[PDB]
């Protein structure tokens, strides 16, 4: 899930 | 009766959000992988899916209650809602007119053959445009449209979720706030709340028809290789 | 003395093979996200090395010997050689007059400031240029230039390898090959096989540096999630 | 190493 972690700040 | 401040306020975010993550003009598409017209439409539409995977990241981080979840509750309600949202958030571009949506010109005019020039078969594309055709005729309003998107990201018959208490009380207060909304500001639908509802059930089947052809789709790796980054961590089964 | 048949097939096989993975042309360019100039040439860099290591693989599944080796050791040679065929192949594009690859027009004109628009400092782009300019005043016949990146290819010193006997027999009868092929076709060059062997070192030193700040890169999420699936696969740790 | 593998036929 990096991106969507990253993503969600 | 009225809408209290706090329903105003969630009427006002999530109208603003929505004005933040669309743009009508769909400007960007021209950084996308361009249309070809053997699964000709994948590269542009895994793009436009991992655009929009962006956009509905960022309403969901501006619903009100939603960043208070943890990190693990949001990524679990992206997961398995986004293709739902931007279903929803395509009626937008959904022109009645020629049952294609027109996001720009030829080019970002999309019809049912080049759907299924993105490997999709009819299974999906019959009940989807159906969807659409049938959510076009509602005529929603722009707080009923928004508001139904971030029910719909609210679910909590979704898996992975973990705090079923905390993120059923932020869709009901979200029912509350529409369903006031539906009574104050919108007469000519006594069952607008009911036929709106009813969308989010046929989201339900349209998730799962896509997921099972995206599926098959992500094991083909000469075309997994064609989809984004994104679009293989937002769909893939992960936990 | 002679070429024998064998080492004629073998350039033969070898010049065929790029000549359909290489276009002079540069036409599929245009289906690559498109340039900008934040990172803004990530996308289309990204894109255009995940093209190139298509071609690459084509390459080598057309070098004699190549088929045969394992899966594994073909996936090993490859994943670890292929920034170095990218970067020789890539010097077919090099101009020495502006010191940039012309692959087209404005457009596909990659400059210095468009390497570091894509996330890479001057440190890999300082040795890459004088590696560019110092290949390009070889004017190594097409034979040669292939022949050395199927040696590249053949290197036995890769990470991953098992057969170390049979690549390293193979990358031998390929520089047999070359050492052949200069002495019979090839006059005002005695060290010409020493100075294109020089190169193959060089290139080791390009790779660690390219490498290094990739990794950098794969782990910043945003960026990474400007890459292909090809690009992560190829370059990342994967055993 | 999925698409690579694919990718050498
Ligand atoms: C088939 C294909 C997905 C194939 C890619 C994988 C392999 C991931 O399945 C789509 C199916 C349903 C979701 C959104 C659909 C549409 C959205 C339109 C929008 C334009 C504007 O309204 C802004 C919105 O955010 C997105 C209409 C065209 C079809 C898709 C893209
Ligand atoms: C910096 C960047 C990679 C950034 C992307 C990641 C994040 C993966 O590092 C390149 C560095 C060195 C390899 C090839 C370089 C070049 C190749 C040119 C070719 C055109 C034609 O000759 C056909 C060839 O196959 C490729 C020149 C421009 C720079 C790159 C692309």
């Amino acid at each position: 899930h990096k991106i969507l972690h990253r993503l969600l700040q | 009766h009225m809408l209290s401040d706090e329903q105003m306020q969630i009427i006002n975010s999530l109208v603003e959000a929505h004005h933040k993550t669309y743009d009508d003009s769909y400007s960007d598409f021209v950084r996308f992988r361009p249309p070809v017209r053997r699964l000709s439409m994948l590269p542009h539409l895994a793009d436009l899916v991992s655009y929009s995977i962006q956009k509905v990241i960022g309403f969901a981080k501006m619903i009100p209650g939603f960043r208070d979840l943890t990190a693990e509750d949001q990524i679990a309600l992206l997961k398995s809602s986004a293709i739902e949202i931007i279903m929803l958030r395509s009626n937008q571009s959904f022109s009645l007119e020629d049952m294609s949506w027109s996001c720009g010109g030829p080019d970002f005019k999309y019809c049912i053959n080049d759907v299924t020039k993105a490997g999709h078969t009819l299974e999906l594309l019959e009940p989807l445009v159906k969807f659409q055709v049938g959510l076009k005729k509602l005529k929603l309003h722009e707080e009923e449209h928004v508001l139904l998107m971030a029910i719909c990201l609210l679910s909590p018959d979704r898996p992975g979720v973990q705090d079923h208490v905390r993120i059923e009380a932020l869709q009901d207060r979200l029912c509350d706030v529409l369903q006031a909304y539906i009574r104050i500001q919108h007469p000519g639908g006594r069952l607008l709340y009911a036929k709106m509802i009813q969308k989010l059930a046929d989201l339900r089947s349209l998730n799962e028809e896509h997921s099972k052809q995206y599926r098959s789709l992500s094991f083909q790796p000469e075309h997994s290789m064609q989809l984004t980054p994104l679009v293989l961590e937002v769909f893939g089964s992960e936990v």
